[PDB]
């Protein structure tokens, strides 16, 4: 799996549901692969049930670019202690693709590249070996699909 | 000091690990 296609697909998946962005791009129509389609679909379902069980997402993050990167590694170091595991990895991507869309809501579009790549980093550098020795994505496509 | 938002996250998730597995 390429990690940057991956996340660019969700986030735009979600800034599209969102309406903050229609066209061409990552997130346009059906997802390329069954990977992708699962992470849309889990996704679609995890934030649902968040919002249910405390309340919007999007809405308890307070964005500046200055805290941003800050405060996405805070987040993201609680929502992983213990370990990962496949329902906190797509915690991981609504979670990151919701400081996208608050971003765009407050008028500071430019974040969402910098969240992409702060995803990605986080991806690669915490979370990648975990990822591989469960199995890798097929895994997660396979459990989750 | 420990990140509201982040056991909020992780709860949930916790439930799709257990739902899915």
């Amino acid at each position: 799996p390429d990690t940057r296609a991956l996340v660019a697909d969700f986030v735009g998946y979600k800034l599209r549901q969102k309406g903050y962005v229609s066209g061409a791009g990552p997130g346009e129509g059906p997802a390329a692969d069954p990977l992708g389609q699962a992470l849309r679909a889990i996704g679609d379902e995890f934030e649902t049930r968040f919002r249910r069980t405390f309340s919007d997402l999007a809405a308890q993050l307070h964005v500046t670019p200055g805290s941003a990167q800050q405060r996405f590694t805070q987040v993201s170091d609680e929502l992983f202690q213990g370990g990962p595991n496949w329902g906190r990895l797509v915690a991981f991507f609504v979670f990151g693709a919701a400081l996208c869309a608050e971003s765009v809501n407050k008028e500071m579009e430019p974040l969402v590249g910098q969240v992409q790549e702060w995803m990605v980093e986080y991806l690669e550098t915490r979370l990648a070996d975990w990822i591989h020795s469960s199995g890798g994505w097929a895994e997660f496509t396979a459990l989750y699909g | 000091a420990a990140d509201p938002l982040g056991q909020a996250l992780r709860a949930i998730g916790d439930e799709f690990e257990t739902r899915f597995r």
